[PDB]
């Protein structure tokens, strides 16, 4: 899988 | 401008700073008035962003939260002066660099985050954006610190129908009904966080997975830790544990002290 940030 | 020396940018708008007073390392957060959704009143009835209200309320002395040292109003923005530990790394970058954390380290970190969220609740503040991105590690002290109250609210026991937090950490009842209670929502996000710590990434990316309530462990995780995560990620809010039941869970016993955690895992 691809680990990433997620915005607020 | 004269009270602090401004340095270069960190993340997006927060800059490195030094307090001229005593050469203390600070962080200088700028918030555009035009981009602020929720406004509050101060104890002296001054109109400020909710972020400042919540930061003032949690800035007692318990250092599991990044404290607001000072703030300024400008014509089109507010400037927040926050403490800056050095050296620091956020828990998102730490997990990316190191992968799935050992259970001992995950126990220490998760415990400190629990103590910081309880502190927020004790001061009448609901964070509403608990995730690895919103947690700083002081690498020398082995102390975690909560950041970014910009999606926060005053804690209430009645239902919330608004949310500006991270969707992939939001609970099933929000996805489905646009409805949640603060405590049971916070426990859900802490379930995501704990999975993220022991498995090296968050369990759910899509709404279907969030409301599905199936938790597949992609990494070796003890049965005690699997049970705690499954319990925090119960579909029905009322079936989730209290902060008391989490911290009394068998998996959470014999936690490392911050300095022990730094010596063993960070140095
Ligand atoms: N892939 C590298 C990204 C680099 N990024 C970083 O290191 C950091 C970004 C910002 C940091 C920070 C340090 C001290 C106080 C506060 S308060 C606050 C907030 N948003 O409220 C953020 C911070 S740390």
């Amino acid at each position: 899988r691809k680990r990433r940030r997620h915005p607020s | 401008e004269s009270q602090y020396q401004v340095g270069p940018l960190l993340g997006s708008s927060v800059y490195s700073g030094i307090r001229v007073s005593d050469n203390l390392p600070v962080a200088i957060k700028h918030v555009e008035k035009d981009r602020i959704s929720d406004w509050g009143e101060l104890p002296n009835g001054t109109r400020v962003p909710m972020e400042v209200v919540l930061l003032k309320k949690v800035s007692s002395g318990f250092s599991g939260v990044i404290r607001l040292l000072d703030w300024f109003e400008r014509p089109d923005s507010f400037v927040l002066i926050l403490e800056r530990p050095e050296p620091v790394q956020d828990l998102f970058d730490f997990i990316t660099e190191r992968g799935a954390l050992q259970e001992e380290l995950a126990r220490s970190f998760f415990w400190q985050v629990l103590e910081a969220v309880r502190h927020c609740h004790n001061c009448g503040v609901l964070h509403r954006d608990i995730k690895d991105e919103n947690i700083l590690i002081d690498l020398n002290r082995g102390e975690l610190k909560l950041i970014d109250f910009g999606s926060g609210a005053l804690l209430k026991d009645t239902v919330y129908t608004d949310f500006d937090g991270t969707r992939v950490y939001s609970p099933p009842e929000w996805i489905r009904y646009h409805r949640y209670h603060g405590r049971s929502a916070a426990v859900w996000s802490l379930g995501i966080l704990l999975y993220d710590m022991v498995c090296g990434d968050i369990p759910f990316e899509h709404d279907e997975e969030i409301i599905g309530g199936q938790v597949f462990f992609r990494q070796r995780v003890s049965s005690e830790c699997q049970h705690l995560i499954r319990w925090c990620l119960a579909l029905r809010p009322s079936d989730r544990p209290t902060f008391e039941e989490i911290q009394n869970h068998p998996w959470m016993q014999d936690v490392l002290l911050p300095q022990e955690t730094a010596e063993i895992h960070l140095h």
